[PDB]
């Protein structure tokens, strides 16, 4: 309350830190019409906490890491829900990592029990494990940009993160969508 | 198993030297069309200087052809294994299941056994071409203006000499802390470590 | 040098020996002694103080003391002890621009 | 001891001087490619000669890759063979 | 009791299991000598390999061998990401990342295996006068040359990461067996690694240069060579100063 | 005439007389030595 | 070689010399650098002429490169070099 | 230094530097390799190559149907893609010859 | 040497005052679109290049 | 009149503020903080010029 | 010419130095020296 | 270049070129014969025995102007 807080620091100390992640995550999940939040998909705080702790890390450092970082991680945690095949895997990973009485001896596999045999020696796709690394690549660009932020980041990431660069304003206004 | 691997290795090794001597003989004895001669393919420093300073562009192109005959020979004689691997079997190019066995084969590099050049030839070639460019001011003579002139970029403005010359010990005392900072923050003690 | 040029009507290398000397003095005018107007007053964020000749691996001559160049160095007070020497951080090449522009203004006037 | 010669970071990254690297690199690259391509175009029309000389050299002898623990010039039989091979094929 | 907490033991076990499993199923790779997690309750871990003198360093390395080494180096970090989640990754796998990056920069800038740079030599290893045994000689590059080399290095590295992820995903049962053996014993030998991996259905990587592919009577879209371009934006004063020195 | 009046540095510098393109070549070996 | 320096009047301030002899040295040094290039017995194995050093570095050394576009380095891809 | 008999040598060369390999069936590959290796090993003291002004100057050593006038210098098998069904040039035919004396 | 020099267009100063994609060359891989290789006047590729060669070629734009 | 010079003095008059007469400066360096403060105070002062 | 480098002599027979100095490389040297002497002659008050 | 065509030039004259450049340097940065640079001394001899002979700590925008003046001297010559 500022009994002896100098007035100058007595105003910066009521900042309302904004320390935690779940209140930020729900403001993003409120944009999808299917989900309803509890205490068409029905999700509670335990599921959100476990999914986020698997995908993002510790959940009360939103101020140390920034708000663009939190907004990006919230986008990823939103897309990691909305279909159960990954949701259940993330929950089982969380449960094996903690290690209570109900650790399921390992998380589930990422590959269907079908595609494991589709690439076993008695399968159509075995020989595909023998090609170059030129057949495994997930990106192709014929126009190379002058920035490395544009080479090793996605487009959404660039838009969220480019305001932190050490470049002039005319330079920063040349990255991301040309909408400007 | 080892039989096929040594077949690949030996085929590569023989095609290299065959193509190299074939280009040697051709350029020395048949481009000119008395006694059959065979060159010795070694480029000294004095020879690089002579070629850089006094010879045209075509002489340089001939020397480079001599350097790369063997790699081109290996290239002309190799079996692209993509067809054999995806015929005996059947996002990423290995995800396409449509197309035709013939045009499904250009989606990425051929699987040649011996690809990638040999570092000695690359050193020789770039040394020759760099001598030519930097010791011969063709088409751009206003680029002699910054030669033997240093513009004092990363350093302290006015620094006086050191014990070999001046018996003063302040710049060395500051260099020591510079090295401390480098080890603690930027590099570490070895390659690979995050910090000290 | 300017007299030779105004007599002959053409430049020479005589100027080459003049401006060198003058440049040294002009810098000592702007940085060390603080006479200029570089900043609003003439106080500058960096100066280069001399060291004593005791640090050089020196010799001795039988000559007389120079008229100006070595009798004006009676006003300097160099630095003699090494662990009490002050060198501020070097300027930033946008500040060096303005400081050397003050040197130029002095010389041109 | 910082770097003081920044000149451009708006459409490229440049420092004071370096007004000659693009030119030199274009020259080096184009010359190496043209040489490689002329080599390829010559060998593309002499494939039977390559096959024949390879057969002969394999049956004469050569040093295996693994058998070398510790090709600058040709022996004499190999030169007779290469000269005749240019004459025949 | 145990001086070490659970989740740290789990993380290091998963890391070493991933690295050892992928070094086992990769053709032409060395032999595992020891895999240990926090030996003697010292906070550490390593996978050791059998050093051979039959190796003659003057032998050259083919492209497939270098790519196999890159994949083996990324294996452990990918095992961590796949078992425990991205948010639980530590920086423990940093020297492996450093070595994978060394390999990917030397294939492109020392051996001319990039189709967009070409046969140009920009790096040279060199041995110290004997701390590390070696260092590199470099060449000052422009921004265009360097961005074109960077695109290729990134392609190589992310391709290697995808191959490591598949190699671990089609061996989930052997990965589980190996990490459980490490959680229970904390130090296993190469002999037992082989035994645990074979009793669980390990699936080796194919080797394309040992098969026949022949025949004996005794039984549109993309193109890999498309032309590229670099986009830059120079101002007008900059174009002026380049014409001044272009004569 | 006054050919030196039409000397251009951009489009190329050339004298009046037509390109003394005399040249001959042996192999690289007989050229080096 | 049995062993001029301007580093003495820059940092230590000795200036143990009349201005006239220094001016004469400057005159003769400029004239010698500029006009004694390739003159018999006046212009020889002389380190006071920069063109002799240019020729030496042109034929002996290998092509020197420009500065780099990096940071935390000096001008080329290197660190500050030892003071002693 | 090691050597090999000519039969082993002509089995390492295979369908060595034919330009149209990689699209040839494995049976045809086997047969071509065997036949030419026999010619090379048995008649190796008089096997010339047929006079080049008869076949190899007109360009009949590698023939493409999409480029009969040879304006791609003989790299048509690489520069030109395969025509699709119903397009002009379907179906594409290419030949490769070798002739000896 | 005062009064001499060059003019900004290249002239000395004394003191006072499309490829042809017609035949088979139009059937190459992309042949006209923006993904084509640089060509000469007669329609051949730039340095003598063909899609066979193991190195790509840098498009000017 | 021939006793004058053409020596260029860069930071003269209108060139006494942030660009300092250098043209390539705002394509090499982000504008410092004190420069921004100077510009802000000068903008508001000169906007008070008509109202004063 | 020192420990190695070199590349300036022209009569040694080694791989560096061609033996007769080809004629197209003599025309050039003569053109060079002729242009230099011609300009040193028509320049008022140059050396002799 | 006028006789043998601008393509068939050799490095034979690269030393004399560097001599001429050197003259234009001293006239601009040591004798104050420049017009926009005026009478100020900028060069320093590097005390050594990459190889450099001259060093200068002048700002970058002054280096621009001095080098432009050297270049226009050489163009006129």
């Amino acid at each position: 309350g500022g009994e002896g807080l100098d007035g100058a620091a007595a105003a910066a100390v009521v900042e309302e830190a904004g320390n935690e992640f779940l209140p930020l995550l729900k403001e993003v999940l409120g944009q999808v019409p299917g989900i309803i939040l509890t205490g068409e998909l029905r999700l509670d705080d335990a599921t959100l906490a476990a999914v986020s702790r698997t995908l993002m890390g510790r959940l009360d450092v939103v101020d140390l890491i920034g708000r663009n970082t939190a907004v990006e991680a919230a986008e990823r945690v939103r897309d990691a829900l909305l279909h159960p095949e990954t949701r259940e895997r993330l929950l089982a990973m969380r449960r094996w990592v903690e290690g209570g009485p109900g650790a399921p001896e390992f998380p589930p596999s990422p590959l269907s029990p079908e595609q494991t045999a589709a690439m076993s020696p008695s399968g159509p796709l075995y020989g595909n494990l023998a090609l170059n690394l030129d057949w495994w690549r997930r990106r192709q660009d014929n126009v190379i940009s002058w920035s490395a932020m544009e080479i090793l980041m996605s487009r959404r990431q660039v838009d969220l993160y480019k305001q932190d660069a050490d470049m002039t304003e005319g330079a920063i206004a040349k990255l991301g969508p040309p909408p400007a | 198993k080892k039989s096929f691997k040594k077949k690949y290795k030996d085929k590569a090794i023989i095609y290299y030297e065959v193509g190299k001597f074939v280009l040697n003989y051709f350029l020395n004895n048949q481009l000119t069309q008395d006694i059959t001669i065979f060159g010795n393919d070694f480029l000294n420093l004095k020879t690089i200087n002579y070629l850089s300073l006094y010879n045209s562009k075509n002489k340089i192109l001939l020397q480079l052809m001599l350097i790369f005959g063997g790699k081109i020979s290996q290239l002309l004689s190799s079996k692209n294994l993509v067809k054999s691997l995806k015929q005996a079997s059947i996002g990423m190019p290995l995800g396409q299941t449509h197309l035709l066995p013939k045009a499904l084969s250009v989606l990425a590099k051929p699987m040649i056994f011996s690809d990638g050049y040999n570092n000695q030839n690359l050193k020789t070639a770039t040394t020759l071409l760099l001598s030519f460019i930097h010791k011969r001011y063709l088409y751009r003579k206003n680029l002699i203006v910054p030669k033997l002139l240093s513009f004092a970029d990363g350093n302290i403005l006015d620094e006086p000499p050191s014990p070999p010359f001046s018996s003063l010990l302040i710049p060395a005392k500051r260099f020591e802390n510079y090295k401390r900072f480098f080890r603690d923050t930027l590099t570490g003690d070895k390659m690979g470590q995050r910090k000290s | 040098g300017f007299a030779v040029r105004t007599a002959l009507g053409e430049e020479t290398n005589f100027t080459a020996a003049d401006i060198k000397r003058a440049t040294r003095m002009a810098k000592k005018y702007v940085f060390y002694y603080g006479f200029s107007e570089a900043g609003g007053a003439g106080i500058t964020t960096w100066a280069n103080q001399p060291y004593s000749g005791d640090f050089v691996i020196g010799q001795q001559r039988a000559r007389k003391v120079v008229s100006t160049d070595a009798m004006d160095a009676f006003a300097d007070w160099p630095t003699v002890s090494e662990d009490f020497r002050f060198d501020a951080p070097s300027p930033s090449d946008v500040t060096w621009h303005r400081y050397t522009d003050e040197v130029r203004r002095v010389l041109k006037g | 001891p910082k770097r003081r010669r920044w000149l451009l970071n708006n459409g490229s990254w440049n420092f004071w001087f370096n007004f000659d690297k693009l030119y030199s690199e274009e020259i080096v690259t184009t010359w190496i490619l043209e040489s490689l391509i002329q080599t390829y175009k010559y060998l593309h029309k002499n494939t039977e000669l390559l096959d024949f000389v390879t057969n002969k050299f394999i049956t004469l002898g050569y040093i295996a890759p693994e058998n070398a623990n510790l090709q600058s010039e040709l022996l004499s039989t190999k030169e007779i063979i290469l000269t005749n091979s240019f004459k025949r094929f | 009791p145990d001086p070490i907490p659970p989740q740290l033991r789990r993380a290091v076990s998963v890391y070493e299991a991933g690295k050892a499993l992928l070094a086992y199923i990769t053709p032409d790779y060395e032999e595992i000598a020891r895999v240990s997690v926090c030996p003697l309750n010292v906070l550490t871990g390593f996978t050791l390999f059998v050093e051979d003198e039959d190796k003659n360093v003057n032998a050259i390395l083919t492209r497939s061998e270098l790519e196999g080494r890159m994949v083996v180096h990324l294996a452990g970090r990918c095992a961590e990401k796949l078992v425990m989640g991205e948010g639980q990754m530590t920086g423990m796998g940093s020297p492996d990342l450093f070595h994978a990056n060394l390999i990917a920069r030397e294939m492109i800038m020392s051996m001319g295996m990039g189709r967009r740079t070409g046969p140009i030599d920009l790096l040279r290893v060199a041995a110290t006068s004997e701390g590390d045994p070696f260092y590199y000689h470099t060449t000052d590059m422009s921004t265009e040359q360097a961005r074109v080399a960077l695109a290729e290095v990134v392609e190589l590295l992310d391709a290697a990461e995808a191959k490591a992820m598949y190699g671990l995903a089609i061996n989930w049962r052997a990965l589980q067996a190996l990490t459980q053996a490490l959680l229970d014993r904390g130090t296993i030998t190469g002999k037992e690694v082989a035994h645990i991996l074979e009793s669980n259905g390990v699936i080796h990587f194919p080797d394309p240069y040992t098969t026949g592919f022949g025949w004996d009577p005794d039984g549109h879209g993309w193109h890999w060579n498309m032309p590229f371009s670099v986009k830059t934006e120079l101002p007008d004063w900059y174009k002026k100063e380049v014409e001044r020195y272009s004569y | 005439s006054n050919w030196w009046a039409s000397i251009n540095r951009k489009t190329g510098i050339r004298g009046p007389d037509p390109a003394p393109a005399e040249e001959h070549t042996n192999g690289p070996a007989r050229d080096i030595i | 070689r049995r062993p001029n320096g301007s580093f003495k009047e820059d940092f230590f301030g000795s200036q143990r010399d009349e201005v006239h002899e220094k001016n004469q040295v400057v005159y003769q040094l400029t004239r010698h650098a500029i006009t004694h290039y390739k003159k018999p017995f006046k212009g020889d194995y002389s380190l006071a002429i920069p063109t002799n050093l240019y020729v030496t570095d042109l034929f002996l050394k290998l092509p020197t490169q420009s500065i780099s576009n990096l940071t935390n380095v000096e001008n080329h891809n290197l660190s500050i070099k030892n003071k002693i | 230094t090691e050597s090999y008999p000519a039969a082993v040598a002509n089995d390492i060369i295979g369908m060595g530097s034919w330009r149209l390999k990689d699209d040839v069936d494995p049976v045809i590959e086997f047969l071509v390799a065997r036949l030419e290796g026999c010619w090379r090993e048995i008649l190796d003291t008089d096997l010339c190559l047929y006079p080049r002004e008869k076949w190899k100057e007109q360009g009949w050593d590698l023939v493409d149907s999409m480029d009969p006038h040879q304006e791609l210098e003989g790299f048509s098998y690489a520069d030109i893609p395969d025509p699709a069904k119903g397009e002009a040039g379907y179906p594409r035919l290419q030949l490769e010859n070798r002739v000896y004396c | 040497t005062t009064g001499f020099g060059w003019d900004p267009d290249g002239s000395l100063r004394y003191p006072f005052k499309t490829p042809d994609l017609s035949g088979a060359r139009g059937k190459t891989w992309f042949a006209g679109t923006a993904y084509d290789a640089p060509r000469n006047a007669d329609g051949t590729f730039k340095h003598g290049w063909h899609w066979n060669m193991p190195f790509s070629v840098k498009t000017e734009l | 009149a021939a006793a004058k010079l053409d020596m260029t003095i860069f930071t003269e008059g209108a060139n006494s503020r942030w660009p300092y007469g250098i043209e390539w400066l705002d394509d090499a360096y982000p504008k410092p903080y004190w420069v921004q403060q100077q510009e802000a105070e000068a903008a508001e002062a000169q906007a008070k010029q008509p109202a004063a | 010419t020192a420990g190695d480098g070199g590349g300036l002599v022209g009569g040694e027979g080694v791989e560096g130095s061609p033996d007769p100095i080809p004629p197209q490389l003599r025309r050039a040297v003569s053109v060079y020296e002729a242009g230099k002497a011609l300009l040193a002659y028509i320049t008022p008050d140059y050396e002799e």
